[PDB]
């Protein structure tokens, strides 16, 4: 139910 | 840290958030 | 939050949630005491008897946020975590004594105006203050009743309850590293934490010099909100030898 984060903050 | 505890938005501006008072009001 | 009120702008700018990586969710509330330190619960990131044991790279940290389920871009700050620090004397066994944990952040934040540390007591700031009448300030973006979700951080300002009024409300082993809080069936109003605020802070706002402390972190309570039942708060002035120790040895 969360927005997705940006991809660089999951590297 | 020095500056702790005092919100941008409110402490720093001179501004109460709408319930602060409540807890003061508690403070007897 | 339950029985709580949408929180303003800025209000809780050290209010931080713990996030999970993989799946996103939300983890617990958490609070910034400096630009790299974050305070919380322990058992947001060690409870064996759920198999709960959260590593660094698990986890993320959002800060600045509002929205609890919102990107909010250009506004809120993740960071990643260096290290996870956990009161040697945490007891999860039996009644979560000594609640609390510490995460250091891989890179400094920056603060904003939505993005600030809240500060720590002193001796005397946690004598005048943590007397049984005396509110302080609960926020979270957990659960809106025992039994749903908020869309923004929620806010709710409750009085500190007497010790023995605590220690009869419960057949939990209380301890002098908690304390507790609410109102009480006959005081008409209402409001506690609930699952989802674990490790948020408990805040008072100190009449000497203006000024938000620390006093608690939000532990544990049986139900939510529930007459008779009150909200239990590790005592962060009591840990507090235990906080310097590590942010001096680690930091
Ligand atoms: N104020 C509240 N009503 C409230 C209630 C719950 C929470 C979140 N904390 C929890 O859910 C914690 C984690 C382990 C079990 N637990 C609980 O709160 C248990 N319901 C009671 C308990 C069991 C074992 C030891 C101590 C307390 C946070 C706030
Ligand atoms: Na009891
Ligand atoms: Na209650």
């Amino acid at each position: 139910d969360f927005e997705e984060i940006p991809e660089e903050y999951l590297q | 840290e020095a500056d702790c505890g005092l919100r941008p938005l409110f402490e720093k501006k001179s501004l109460e958030d709408k319930t602060e008072r409540e807890l003061l009001e508690s403070y007897i | 939050i339950v029985e709580g009120s949408d929180a303003e702008i800025g209000m809780s700018p050290w209010q931080v949630m713990l996030f999970r990586k993989s799946p996103q969710e939300l983890l617990c509330g958490a609070s910034l005491i400096s630009d790299r330190w974050v305070l919380t619960a322990a058992h947001c990131l060690l409870y064996p008897p759920w198999d709960k044991n959260f590593t660094e790279n698990d986890l993320l940290v959002r800060i600045g946020k509002h929205s609890r389920t919102r990107y909010e871009r250009n506004i809120e700050k993740i960071s990643m975590l260096e290290k996870i620090y956990i009161h040697p004397r945490y007891n999860w066994r039996e009644n979560l004594d000594r609640d609390i944990a510490l995460m250091k952040l891989k890179k400094p934040v920056a603060f904003s105006d939505y993005i600030h540390p809240v500060c720590l007591p002193d001796r005397e700031t946690a004598a005048s203050l943590l007397q049984a009448g005396y509110k302080g300030r609960v926020t979270g973006w957990g659960n809106l009743k025992e039994t749903g979700q908020p869309s923004v951080l929620q806010v709710v300002n409750l009085p500190i309850v007497e010790r023995p009024v605590c220690k009869d409300s419960t057949r939990i082993r209380i301890t002098d590293n908690m304390f507790c809080a609410g109102y009480k069936p006959d005081e008409g109003k209402r409001g506690d934490s609930c699952e989802g605020d674990s490790g948020g802070p408990f805040v008072m706002k100190s009449p000497f010099n203006n000024r938000w402390y620390q006093m608690g972190i939000v532990s544990w309570g049986e139900g939510c909100d529930r007459d008779g039942k009150y909200g239990f708060y590790t005592h962060v002035f009591r840990l507090k030898k235990w906080i310097q120790k590590v942010i001096d040895q680690f930091g």
